[PDB]
């Protein structure tokens, strides 16, 4: 039943659509604004700013780019073919290390900044969340990818290969997502021999990484909804108690 | 145990 090489062509034209209609903000509008950046009194406005805010305005903007993720999975061939608990498993694993590897777009090497609430701000903006440890395994995450350079393209193929993930445990049709996972690997390399860029497979993250730190965000979240539950109850998304809570 | 995970593969 495998797939041919035109089915596979057609597979890698169709990640790259699925990106190009979700990938909430354009690669042109991240890069023209570059230049735009928090001035020293809205840096410390934000240091200002309590933990719980910050704590909540972060969770919607994660929570934003998590519907983005599983819309691109919507989008994506053969996801609608995975029964609905399959579906879940995969997004809850999943949709996080999608967006930590998204966020490279928006991530600035030149002067270690974020496009974060319209301009551009380095780690300190987020003092006040009290996770420095955290904050900067985001930045240095982002910097390591910032080195590989990756295309639009790629970064389509590479996240489709993050979320059809058959190593999830609790899935209840590997075989199947085995399967989709081959293809969608078939096409990302396809992809790279045709743009002569094989080269960049020694280089991606190291397996269980993204593992890391998602399984540290879900930490550090405990710990606030420890520390401020009603304020998780009263003011973050359904969304994010759901997939994170 | 996901209604607006459900609702937004929904929608
Ligand atoms: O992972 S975070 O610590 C986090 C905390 C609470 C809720 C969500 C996410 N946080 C890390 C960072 F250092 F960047 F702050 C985080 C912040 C912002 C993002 C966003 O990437 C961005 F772009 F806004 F910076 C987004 F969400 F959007 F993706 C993602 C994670």
């Amino acid at each position: 039943p495998y797939a041919s090489l035109t089915e596979i062509e057609h597979l890698v034209q169709s990640v790259c659509k699925s990106y190009r209609e979700t990938c909430q903000l354009r690669l042109e509008d991240l890069l023209r604004q570059r230049s735009n950046i928090f001035s020293r009194e809205e840096v410390t406005g934000y240091q200002r700013k309590s933990m719980w805010e910050m704590w909540e305005r972060c969770a919607h903007h994660l929570t934003e780019a998590i519907q983005y993720v599983v819309e691109f999975a919507k989008r994506l061939s053969g996801f609608m073919e995975l029964c609905q608990n399959d579906q879940i498993v995969l997004l809850k694993a999943g949709a996080m290390e999608v967006v930590l590897v998204r966020m490279c777009r928006a991530y600035n090497a030149d002067n270690r900044t974020v496009f974060f609430e319209g301009k551009y701000g380095g780690m300190e903006l987020f003092r006040a969340l009290g996770c420095s440890e955290l904050i900067s395994s985001i930045f240095d995450f982002s910097h390591s990818l910032s080195a590989l350079h990756f295309s639009e393209d790629e970064i389509a193929l590479y996240t489709a290969l993050v979320l059809i993930n058959a190593h999830r445990p609790g899935l209840q049709e590997k075989r199947k997502v085995e399967q989709l996972q081959y293809n969608l690997e078939l096409a990302f390399h396809h992809h790279l021999c045709k743009t002569h860029r094989q080269s960049i497979l020694a280089k991606l993250p190291p397996k269980g990484k993204l593992r890391s730190l998602c399984s540290q965000h879900v930490e550090r979240l405990q710990i606030f909804q420890h520390l401020h539950p009603i304020v998780v109850q009263a003011a973050f998304p359904p969304l994010y108690k759901e997939l994170f809570s | 145990e996901f209604p607006y995970l459900l609702s937004l593969l929904g929608e």
